[PDB]
């Protein structure tokens, strides 16, 4: 088979793990069980390809800006993700991550991930995110984003419900192939 | 509809077995190989022909009538045929992977041609063959299937199937999303549950179809021959996944207080144990469970099986990469470093701060063994990802050298501390 | 010098086992081992360090420092030790063409790596390995070993040789000429004996040293392995020659008057059986006949055998040519034409002309059954020859085809005669 | 291995059979035992070499004249033999025997064989020959005939003592080499 060694990155609210670990586990939604150690591997085919593809999840914290990036070479495919419940991830995908990801990789592909899809139609979280004047992010505002940064794709999902789970790494895959 | 046709046809064949009909049960055995080698399963397609096989025995009888297939018809001895669908088989499981048996079934049929025909020619043959299938097992891949759970609820199925559970052998590379996708067509009529648990009377007894799937853990069944022999990974791996009765699901459930900081001091596991009548894989790519269990896992015991697990798989990439130098390091990178420095998820710091304080241990008192072992645990992790990360030293591109001196401080400054708290390990 | 010296190794051997001194049976076993392949005898050298193998157990035990030879000297398991000279002995056999005992040696090993050590790369190569033994077995010649029979005679031999018999394993196709030659080098004192016949009291008690030397016939043991199944020639030849513990001899004795027309009328046989002590090969080229009989085969027994044989011989034949069809024709011209036209020593004729009368039936009526196998022998003897003279036909050459032509003829006229007189066979 | 066609002539007298069989059965000397059917084999390594010896024994006698060398094509060598105590024999050897096997194979070649050589000093046997005006076949008269016949070497040998029997074998598989 084919080895595709594929780095996350974004804030620490996105929950990247969540999405990672229900991913490779193939868990039930919500069924998912964490560990206490980091990254993640899954032996996966993609039109009709075998691949082994190890995820590995980055610290988003700013503490970890000089040690991060010792993981990124030779990296394979890039998820940038931030969640579409908060304005500032987004943000943050413009400011930090696409720049350090590009200073990096420079010609390595960025697939872009809205994450906690499954939050923004929520009466609550659309009322706790207008207290402080704030919207979640909407298709059209993340694929802007996605052309700007130049990620090969937009995706949204949510790790809980696992809508639109596998075609993130799907499409991640099928970006290095 | 083929999962139908072939129930439909497993169903006239256990009749016919129990009907004492020879010349039927044959026929059907016929028709159930002819639908797996539709669907290419070549595996469920040797399992069937055994079936016939299983009446043959190695002499040299004429066969009747009745004990041949429709289609030959010409005077054959029992070893004649016999061998015939041997060699057929033997095939099957070679496409399927199944070498195990395929080595099982030559040495069946070696030991005739050296103790009964004396043929040498077809011995030495089979010798090489035999090689070859050794060899297979060794140097070849073979992609761990996936096992799904399926109940099937209310009164609307056929009794078979009614408010019954069965464990499905995955295809290769096949996940819960495409099975069950292709599963719910076979039944248009059906629901699909969304949960895990096991559903109460009000839905077994309700008159619609309410179908319930998730993918479940193989258990590795007990044999006799590996009991305190030192198997490789590589040969007993293939049985912690292959020829299995008994299958876990575990759905973590939460009790008590939660703790932001620690969601690993508050979680519990449900764990249930499926037992199905028959091994996978089979005649058929489901069985069904009849012993059924469930066992209730403290936050403590699962931090120590999730120790046993990580240190588990330090070890086995450590063997494989000590055996094989041409395999890429971005796996042991990744693992390693995911061990050594967890800086998201946390690492057994967490468990340490959850039942090591003086608190959890004048609460738990019968717990005591427990934590030694996971002190135990921890201590021998350190000298494990050590020669991980030699290994790792010396194959690591010059590219990746800076990650690796990094990952060399964290383990040198964590085995400084591991040390001087739960004492020395070594290999 | 080496014969008597190979004598002295061994009894020395012999003495150290008996005192249990172990050390210096096993230093004595590869003494004798390096005057083996100083000889080029693998096989004997190949059954000598068998006798080290057989102190070795399956296990993980420590060698002892006693049960090593003084060379190798370093720690090892028994299972090391025993594998390592497995593979030595396995070797010594492949030199000596005795394929049937590398086989089982190799069934050892394998059983191992399978069973045991779990090495299935090592496991592979061994079934590899087995294969081509068994392939060898079948497609490459092993040179029939001749056997000749010895005995020492007179109070100037030492006690392990004075007054015995030993039978002998010679070189391939080795002539008692040179054998007696070489063996007469050995004894420079001795006189050569110009008798097969056992001596008296009157030569064993004499000085001197007086060596008796003669070509015997193995005998096959009886094989279970073999007992009902349908064993090919290529298969049980090799132990009609070798592995054997039973010898032959036979000696023709005129008694009665002789009829100088038909000299078979009066050609009785002393016959022979000696035993031996150990079978060969072995640690030795040669043992010590432990066992005598002696019986005597009349004129008509004699006829019977002579014809039992030819049979054998053109059945033998046929198999050989009809599954080879490489073959030299010339061999089967030569065999059957010298029964189809035995111009010269003049065929069964002899025999009818000198049993079948009116005189010998009436003067032995308690023969009736041995004439009426004689009979059948001949009736037998027919479609044999019809079979292979068929394939001859299809095999020979331009040049040869008025000799065939002419075999053929014959061959009608003596079924024509045969079928008349004593039946019917077909084969 | 190789297989040798070695065909055997000459007169009733000569006692081929016993000779071959003498040979081939590895027999104590007058200690063969003799069977009812005709010709024999050997299996020899010669010099350095394996060989399948056939031995054809040929019938003397005149009723054969005209079917006896249907046996002669594809003969790799040809032994013919004498009695050294039949002078009839030895005058055969040149007047039957030479010309029918040259006539049949004017290429393959020869060995002349002096037989009973045991004989040739046994007191009654020269007084028999005496009596008939007659003398035994001495070595240098042989070795003449087989100068003469173009005889590719010339032997000596009883079958009785198995003196020189061994090595007209010998000879004719080095002949035939």
């Amino acid at each position: 088979m084919q080895a595709i060694k594929c780095v996350v990155v974004g804030d620490g609210a996105v929950g990247k793990n969540c999405l990672l670990i229900s991913y490779t586990t193939n868990a039930f939604p919500g069924e998912y069980i964490p560990t206490v150690f980091d990254n993640y591997s899954a032996n996966v085919m993609v039109d009709g390809k075998p691949v082994n593809l190890g995820l590995w999840d980055t610290a988003g914290q700013e503490d970890y800006d000089r040690l991060r990036p010792l993981s990124y070479p030779q990296t394979d495919v890039f998820l940038i993700c931030f969640s579409l419940v908060s304005p500032a991830s987004f943000e943050n995908v413009r400011a930090k991550w696409y720049p350090e990801v590009r200073h990096h990789c420079p010609n390595t592909p960025i697939i872009l991930v809205g994450t906690k899809l499954d939050l923004r139609d929520d009466k609550d979280t659309i009322e706790k995110l207008k207290e402080k004047k704030l919207t979640p992010i909407t298709y059209p505002q993340g694929l802007a984003m996605a052309k700007e940064i130049g990620a090969v794709k937009y995706l949204e999902c949510s790790a809980l419900t696992q809508r639109g789970l596998k075609t993130v790494f799907d499409e991640a895959i099928r970006a290095v192939l | 509809s083929k999962d139908n046709r072939m129930s439909c046809t497993v169903n006239l064949l256990n009749f016919y077995k129990d009907n004492n009909r020879e010349e039927m049960y044959i026929r059907y055995l016929y028709k159930l190989r002819d639908l797996h080698l539709d669907c290419d399963n070549y595996t469920e397609a040797a399992y069937t022909l055994l079936l016939h096989t299983w009446l043959l025995k190695w002499s040299d009888e004429q066969c009747a009538s009745q004990v041949m297939q429709t289609g030959q018809q010409h005077p054959q001895t029992h070893r004649q045929l016999k061998e015939t669908l041997y060699e057929t088989i033997i095939g099957y499981f070679d496409k399927g992977k199944m070498w195990e048996e395929a080595i099982s079934l030559c040495k069946e049929l070696a030991e005739q041609y050296e103790m009964e025909i004396f043929d040498y020619e077809l011995l030495s043959q089979n010798l090489i063959q035999q090689a070859k299938f050794y060899e297979s097992i060794m140097k070849i891949l073979r992609p761990k299937p996936d096992y799904f759970a399926v109940g099937y609820y209310g009164q609307g199925f056929p009794s078979f199937l009614r408010n019954k559970v069965f464990i499905y052998r995955g295809k290769e590379y096949e996940r819960r999303e495409d099975f069950q996708m292709q599963l719910m067509t076979q039944f248009p009529n059906a629901e699909k549950m969304n949960t895990t648990s096991a559903p109460g009377d009000d839905v077994k007894n309700a008159p619609g179809q309410y179908i319930q799937c998730f993918t479940v853990q193989p258990v590795l069944d007990e044999h006799p021959r590996f009991k305190n022999k030192p198997v490789p990974d590589q040969i007993i791996n293939f049985y912690k996944s292959n020829y299995v009765q008994r299958f876990h699901y575990s759905r973590p459930v939460r009790r008590g207080t939660v703790d932001p900081e620690n969601e690993f001091a508050s979680m519990w596991i449900e764990r249930t144990s499926f037992v199905t009548a028959y091994k996978l894989p089979g005649i058929l790519r489901w069985f069904e469970v009849v012993h059924m269990s469930q066992t209730t896992i403290s936050p403590l015991e699962n931090a120590i099986e999730t120790m046993s697990t990580a240190n588990e798989k330090i070890l086995m990439m450590i063997n494989q990469y000590q055996s094989d130098e041409t395999l890429p390091i971005n796996p042991l990178s990744m693992l390693l470093n995911g061990i050594v420095d967890p800086a998201v998820m946390g690492g057994f710091a967490k468990y340490e701060k959850a039942f090591f304080t003086e608190e959890y241990v004048r609460d738990h008192p019968e717990d005591q063994d427990k934590l030694t072992h996971l002190k135990d645990l921890i201590a021998w992790q350190i000298p494990f990802l050590g020669a991980g990360i030699k290994i790792h030293e010396k194959r690591v591109s010059d590219n990746l050298r800076p990650f690796h001196d990094r990952m060399e401080e964290c383990f040198k400054n964590l085995k400084m501390k591991v040390e001087k708290e739960y004492g020395v390990r070594e290999m």
